[PDB]
């Protein structure tokens, strides 16, 4: 019958604190769409305010995933700060490790996200500007110590290709969107500009040769791209006055998929207007990119959302109405909420507007 | 979650433990003794049902 | 909010066909309950054993049965057994016809008015 | 871990039973014309618990019925009651009152005339 | 399994003879969430067209979109005189006004649109009776003037002029600005390849309203035959068959609970001659279907659709795939069976055929 | 709506991966073609021609009837994997539509260059699926123009290339008609602008023959079978016998009927440790048919029979089989039906079947 049992929970904090405990478990009997299974993964994201004076937050992400028979691990740790309202600066390190291979990397990239229109006629008229068209440039300088032989071989191959292939700048695009990514990208409204490789350099380090690559690209969003439209909302460094955590994971086999998520992070609540708060506008990139997998099996949802408001807060509006109320906990279960869960699980971008106020 | 308790029209019940405790033993009551088994089965049926019933 | 557990079947959430199906399913349920009540008035089984005691349901609906000849106000065991056989037959008829009614109410509630024996469907709006 | 919840609940029930047994021994009472003093206190405690437990599970199950009720219960809710009611009626015949209550002889007293003729036994 | 109800009633009242006119009514109710991140979304569209000058080819079309999205009121009015100059070219001289909340601004435009098919094969046209996929390309040459009588208008014009003359990648990224939201997907999902634009003019002047900003831009968009705006170029705008004012009043009232759609209008082009006096309903446009498929796949549903075809006097249907269920001597009714399958197929994004052939 | 499918795999004994595949499918769903009455009678064949050079002779026929229009296409080819990245074919064929007919000949070289061939990925990932790369595709086409339509089409093509420099860019719209263009995006493909080296014409035995030496580039992000599995899709070395696939197909308003029957190699591969693997499922078919498989809900009535060489028992069937009777493994219902619905609607999840030696 292909049931999908889910349970979501959003505990909030009072005042202007946009902090939230987001818990979410899911179990789906439908097969996953990964051509290699079983696929297991655990992702941790811990960010701490390192130098609040300059807006620097140290964010560390650890991915540990077994695919088929190979273990893979990607760790990153970067101090990220808002250089301006449109520019963000990151200095970080990390490593990748796949079976009998591994290599570290250090990067000093900068991301400049700028919209295409900043008209006030729209901001004063539309209180909920979901779509915001924009372009996000990345100037990425990354260094990798070529301790292993395969690293050196790939460096030599890239050097040969860039210096000989006149169409490297655009074919790299369909290189580094491996498999269905290059599809989902286009299905999310995202465009990628032909990269410019400002330079390849074998600037050796203290303990062996180091491949240093500086390259600039840009991804453009038609508004459905949350990484562009919701730019300032992606980075609550101002809100980060304490460590924020996320611990997610999924176990997938031909039998089905299981998902766990437990996080404490800000940006969950945003001011809709006039002292009224709102659970943040749902990002649309996850939904449209899920629609590339969620439309493959006919499923029936058993979902239950549990929004635990802070002490003294009331919900003034819920598009799918809440099923029950425990004087601070509002429960959505079945009815229109189940339809909306089936709608977003299959790729829908419908609005789930929870407005709440003290 | 997994939502182990899975109500269905085929919901006769498929936990091994609470399935074996689905026994009645309300017969030959001897109210002190075998109705105490009725009490035991109700307890060990509700406790799994409240924890988890159908993983199968 | 109309999501309270006592507003689940509210009219705003149901179409005319959904209401048709609900009423038909409830009428089949009603026939099943009527069969239960009938077999609750079978003082002596045709099998040849003492039967159900009196209940307020059947004692309520017994005068109608006597009026219709289904039951009897006779003390003779043989006649009461025959009338219990009549009650069992009418209750079985109610069970089967009410099962058909629940089936039809399910089809109307599921908006699937397709004949099991013929692949031709039907339109609630035009038939 | 809900294991400790059930552990505490069962321990509390067991302790209630043990306390009832102990105080039954403490409280000086003539047991009965026939019944013992080992089983009767346990019978009373069985009634005590079974009552409390039945009320608690009824409350809890009806709360979760109100929580989980939906349109999808269209056939799940009515038919269930039907079957339970059906079972109840059958339970009246096979378990609680097994028969029509004729006399020991089996004369099937069924009219007020013969009831009058019966109650005045010589 | 649990599915959502989708009720629909469509009616096509047709005229006989050389008259290709038709009345179209359509009511629909869907108990499914919409795919609009801004909800609720109300909208009413009123397209009115009239024959402005017979024997000259000029009609006047009046499109009146109005919508209320997230308690924000929007309204576009367009009044354009459109005329087919040649087979592959047409010209539109029009005016209009857009409005959002308190803000509003008017505009005027002169636009030449060419539509060149990629081939002129007589082999295909002598063999294929239904040339659906007629690939080609449309070239718009739009010139447009806006009275810049607001601070926001002049700010936007300033930003545009300082952007076009600064970044040479403007012509490439203007598209991802221009097709807001999922519309960019809908560019290729329907096979529509919007090309890099060419700004042929960015002048300004002083008109009676004050400063007026004039922009001329040419842009080409191609089609692999799935683009109904290209393959059906001569069939989507029947200026010759417009001997009477045609009207179309559409609208929807999509709440979070569902979508209510109401459409009612009379217009030509519903029927085309398939040869030998065998009239037929026009080939279904594929762009609306494939574009609605992006949203129609989000929920699993059961659909009860009632297609009524009210034929004129003494007209017999000859073939319909799927078949009609009840005739009533003129009102051919489709509902259930294979027609419900087809309605689900197209409402989920399908492009399956519904070839109603009918002759006197 | 029901989809009754019966699959039957019969693998040949020994190290050979030769197999006979039967597939009878019947779906009570409307097709996604603007022309519904669509019938096809595809018949692909291939026989060895010169093992000394690996030359194999392919013979494909695509007779079809769409909307009472007879559309037939035949291709004869002689193909060889010269370099294992460059493959060269010399062949001919004909295209006929209704009363129109015209022949063609071609000499085509396809160089499939992978972006990366690093040994780390190969040695760490046991089953590499996504191998992004690019095919550089050069074709010399010789088409006789003994018809007015061909003559004026050739003249119009010359005029178009001489008039617009966007011919290379805009020919992609003409090249993939209908949703085919979308099949490039959903399938991860990306076709580069064509490069015409000359639109010549030469005197022939009967009239002139137009010569088109045109080259393009088809890049794949890894989801493309022709890019990722370029070597394993053309087993000219494993062709010890003639191979033949016949695919009949019917579609009307009522439903779709498919009838595949084909003996061919490559239906099994080596996986290491002495365990052979029923080959990885191609991804382009699933993600391209998913563009039509999402248009209707259906109940799966699929059944798969796997017949293996005796003693080659299956290990790690994911999803698992239902019934095994001495080299007839059977899948029906359960997780297999879920996976059948998954791949019908566009899913590309793994159906891993391993059988021991
Ligand atoms: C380098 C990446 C960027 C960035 C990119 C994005 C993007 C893009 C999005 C967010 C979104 C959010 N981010 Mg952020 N985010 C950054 C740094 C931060 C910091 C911080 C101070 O460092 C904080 C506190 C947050 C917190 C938040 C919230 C404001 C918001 C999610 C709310 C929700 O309920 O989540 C619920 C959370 C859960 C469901 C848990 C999800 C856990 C998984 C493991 C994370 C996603 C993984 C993804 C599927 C796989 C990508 C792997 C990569 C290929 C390596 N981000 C950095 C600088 N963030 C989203 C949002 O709503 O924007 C308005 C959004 O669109
Ligand atoms: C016959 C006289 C009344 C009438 C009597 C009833 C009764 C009585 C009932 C309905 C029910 C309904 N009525 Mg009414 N109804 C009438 C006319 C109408 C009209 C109209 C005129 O068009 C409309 C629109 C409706 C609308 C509706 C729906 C709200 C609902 C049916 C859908 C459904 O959920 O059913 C399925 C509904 C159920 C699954 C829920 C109720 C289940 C019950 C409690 C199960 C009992 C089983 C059995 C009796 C148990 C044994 C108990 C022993 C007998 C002691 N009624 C007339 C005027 N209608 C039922 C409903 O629930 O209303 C909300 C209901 O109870
Ligand atoms: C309807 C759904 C159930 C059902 C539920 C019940 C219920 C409930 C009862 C019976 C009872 C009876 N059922 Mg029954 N019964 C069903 C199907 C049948 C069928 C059949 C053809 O399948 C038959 C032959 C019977 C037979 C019978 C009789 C044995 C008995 C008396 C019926 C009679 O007086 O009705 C007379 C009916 C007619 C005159 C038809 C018209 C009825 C009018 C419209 C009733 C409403 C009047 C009221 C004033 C409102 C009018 C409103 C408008 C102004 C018109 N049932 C199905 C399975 N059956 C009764 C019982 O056991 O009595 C003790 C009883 O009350
Ligand atoms: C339990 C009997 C239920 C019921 C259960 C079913 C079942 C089961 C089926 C339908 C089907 C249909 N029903 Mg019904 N339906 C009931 C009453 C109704 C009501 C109403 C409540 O107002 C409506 C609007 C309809 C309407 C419809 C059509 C849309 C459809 C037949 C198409 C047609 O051309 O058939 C021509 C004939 C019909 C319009 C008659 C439909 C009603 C019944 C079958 C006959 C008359 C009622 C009679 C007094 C009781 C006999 C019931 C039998 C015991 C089953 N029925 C009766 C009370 N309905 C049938 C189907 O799709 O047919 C192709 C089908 O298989
Ligand atoms: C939609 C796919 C194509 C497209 C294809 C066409 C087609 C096809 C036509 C035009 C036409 C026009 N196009 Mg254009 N065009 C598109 C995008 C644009 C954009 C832009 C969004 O930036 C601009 C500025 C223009 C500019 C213009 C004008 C030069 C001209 C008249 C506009 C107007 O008044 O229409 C009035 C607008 C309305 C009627 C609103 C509703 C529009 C829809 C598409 C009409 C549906 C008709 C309905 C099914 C039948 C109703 C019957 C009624 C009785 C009419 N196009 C996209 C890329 N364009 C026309 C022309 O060539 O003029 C010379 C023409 O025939
Ligand atoms: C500026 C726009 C273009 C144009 C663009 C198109 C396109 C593109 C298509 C049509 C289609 C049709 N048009 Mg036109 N149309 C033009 C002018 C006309 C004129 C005229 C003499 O002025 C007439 C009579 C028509 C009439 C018709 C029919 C021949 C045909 C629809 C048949 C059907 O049954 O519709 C049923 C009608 C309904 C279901 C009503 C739908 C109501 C909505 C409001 C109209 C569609 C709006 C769209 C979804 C949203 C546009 C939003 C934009 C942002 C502005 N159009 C102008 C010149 N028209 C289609 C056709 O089949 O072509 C062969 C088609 O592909
Ligand atoms: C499909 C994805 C790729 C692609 C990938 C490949 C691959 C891979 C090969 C070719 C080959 C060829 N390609 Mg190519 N090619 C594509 C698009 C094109 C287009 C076009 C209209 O756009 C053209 C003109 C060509 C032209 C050509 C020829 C020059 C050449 C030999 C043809 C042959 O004999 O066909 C014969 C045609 C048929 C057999 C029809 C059916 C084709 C399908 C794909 C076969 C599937 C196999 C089936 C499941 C099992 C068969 C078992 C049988 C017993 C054999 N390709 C796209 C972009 N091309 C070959 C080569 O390079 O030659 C040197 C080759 O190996
Ligand atoms: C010109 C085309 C290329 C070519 C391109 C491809 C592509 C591309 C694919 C294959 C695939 C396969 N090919 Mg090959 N292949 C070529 C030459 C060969 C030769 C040979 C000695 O000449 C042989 C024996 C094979 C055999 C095989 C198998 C190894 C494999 C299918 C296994 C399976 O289970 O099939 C089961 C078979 C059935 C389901 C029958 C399918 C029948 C239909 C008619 C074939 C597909 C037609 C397609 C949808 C429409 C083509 C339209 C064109 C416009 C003509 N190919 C030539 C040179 N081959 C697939 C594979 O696994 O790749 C790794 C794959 O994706
Ligand atoms: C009417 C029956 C009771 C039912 C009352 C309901 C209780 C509140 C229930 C919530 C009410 C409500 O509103 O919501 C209902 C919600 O239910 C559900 O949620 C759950 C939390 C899962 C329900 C389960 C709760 C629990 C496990 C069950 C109840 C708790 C239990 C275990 C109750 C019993 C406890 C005991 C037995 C109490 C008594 C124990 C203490 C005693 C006897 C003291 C002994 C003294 C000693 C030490 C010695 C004595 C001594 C002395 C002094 C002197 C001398 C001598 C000789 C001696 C011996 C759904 O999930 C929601 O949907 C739904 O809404
Ligand atoms: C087109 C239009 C406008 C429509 C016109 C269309 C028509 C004419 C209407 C059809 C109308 C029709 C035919 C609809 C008929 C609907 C029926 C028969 C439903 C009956 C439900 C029974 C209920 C609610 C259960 C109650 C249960 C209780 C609480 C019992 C409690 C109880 C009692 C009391 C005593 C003892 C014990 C132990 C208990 C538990």
């Amino acid at each position: 019958v292909t049931t999908a049992h889910s349970d979501y929970e959003i505990v909030l904090e009072g005042g202007s604190s946009s902090w939230g405990k987001v818990k979410a478990r899911a179990k789906v009997n439908a097969p996953p769409a990964s051509p290699l299974l079983p696929a297991d993964c655990d992702v941790k994201l811990n960010v701490k305010p390192l130098d609040p004076a300059k807006g620097f937050v140290r964010i560390s992400a650890v991915f540990e995933s077994i695919v088929d028979s190979t273990k893979n691990k990607l760790t990153i740790e970067a101090d990220i700060a808002n250089e301006t309202k449109e520019r963000r600066i990151s200095v970080g390190e990390g490593m990748v490790s796949v079976g009998d291979f591994s290599h570290t990397f250090s990067f000093e990239g900068s991301v400049v996200n700028l919209f295409y229109y900043r008209s006030d006629a729209v901001r004063r008229n539309v209180p909920n500007p979901i779509y915001m068209q924009g372009r996000q440039f990345h100037d990425i300088l990354m260094k990798v110590p070529l301790d292993n032989n395969d690293l050196i071989d790939t460096w030599e191959g890239t050097v040969k290709a860039i210096g000989s292939t006149g169409a490297f700048n655009d074919w790299i695009r369909d290189f580094w969107f491996i498999g269905p990514a290059f599809t989902a990208l286009n299905e999310g409204g995202q465009r990628i500009s032909r990269i410019e490789v400002n330079g390849l350099n074998t600037e050796s380090g203290p303990k062996g040769p180091v491949g240093v690559s500086r390259w600039r690209f840009s991804h453009g969003g038609s508004g459905m791209v949350d990484s562009i439209s919701r730019w300032a909302e992606l980075f609550p460094s101002d809100k980060l006055n304490r460590p924020a955590q996320v611990e997610a994971g999924f176990r997938s086999d031909s039998q089905g998929i299981e998902v766990k998520v437990d996080g404490e992070f800000p940006g969950v609540s945003v001011d809709a207007g006039g002292g009224l708060r709102r659970i943040l506008n749902h990002p649309l990139i996850p939904l449209v990119h899920h629609g590339m997998v969620g439309k493959f099996n006919n499923f029936n949802v058993d979902a239950q959302l549990k929004v635990v408001l802070p002490k003294g807060y009331k919900i003034r509006y819920a598009a799918p109405q809440y099923r029950s109320q425990n004087l601070e906990e509002y429960r959505w279960s079945g009815g229109a909420y189940a339809r909306w869960v089936e709608h977003v699980c299959k790729g829908g971008v419908g609005q789930f507007e929870i407005l709440y106020a003290q | 979650a997994k939502t182990t308790i899975l109500e269905v029209l085929k919901k006769e019940g498929k936990p091994m433990s609470a399935g074996q405790i689905a026994e009645k033993s309300g017969l030959e009551r001897k109210e002190v003794d075998k109705a105490m088994k009725s009490l035991k089965e109700e307890e060990l049926i509700v406790s799994p049902k409240r924890c988890y019933w159908t993983p199968k | 909010r109309s999501t309270k557990w006592y507003q689940i079947f509210d009219t705003e959430k149901l179409d005319d066909e959904q209401v048709v199906g609900g009423h038909l399913a409830l009428l089949g349920v009603l026939g099943f309950i009527m069969g239960i009540y009938y077999i609750s008035g079978i003082q002596v089984f045709p099998w040849g054993a003492p039967g159900f005691h009196d209940n307020w349901f059947y004692l309520t609906i017994k005068p109608r049965m006597v009026s219709l000849g289904i039951d009897t106000y006779s003390t003779k065991t043989a006649d009461l057994e025959a009338a219990g056989a009549r009650l069992l037959g009418w209750a079985a008829f109610h069970f089967l016809v009410g099962s058909v009614l629940i089936f039809g109410g399910w089809r109307h509630w599921t908006h699937n008015l397709t004949n099991p024996f013929t692949g031709r469907c039907g339109n609630f709006r035009d038939f | 871990s809900n294991g400790k919840l059930i552990a505490l609940a069962v321990g509390g029930a067991v302790l209630m039973g043990a306390l009832f047994f102990s105080v039954s021994f403490l409280t000086g009472y003539i047991p009965a014309p026939n019944h013992s003093a080992i089983l009767t206190p346990l019978r009373s405690f069985m009634g005590w618990f079974l009552l409390i437990f039945c009320a608690s599970i009824i409350i809890m199950g009806l709360g979760k019925m109100s929580s989980a009720i939906s349109d999808k219960w269209f056939l799940s809710f009515p038919l269930s009651i039907f079957v339970i009611v059906m079972v109840m009626f059958l339970s009246l015949r096979v378990y609680w009152e097994k028969g029509r209550t004729t006399t020991v002889d089996g004369k099937y007293i069924r009219t007020t005339a013969e009831l009058k003729e019966f109650l005045n036994k010589p």
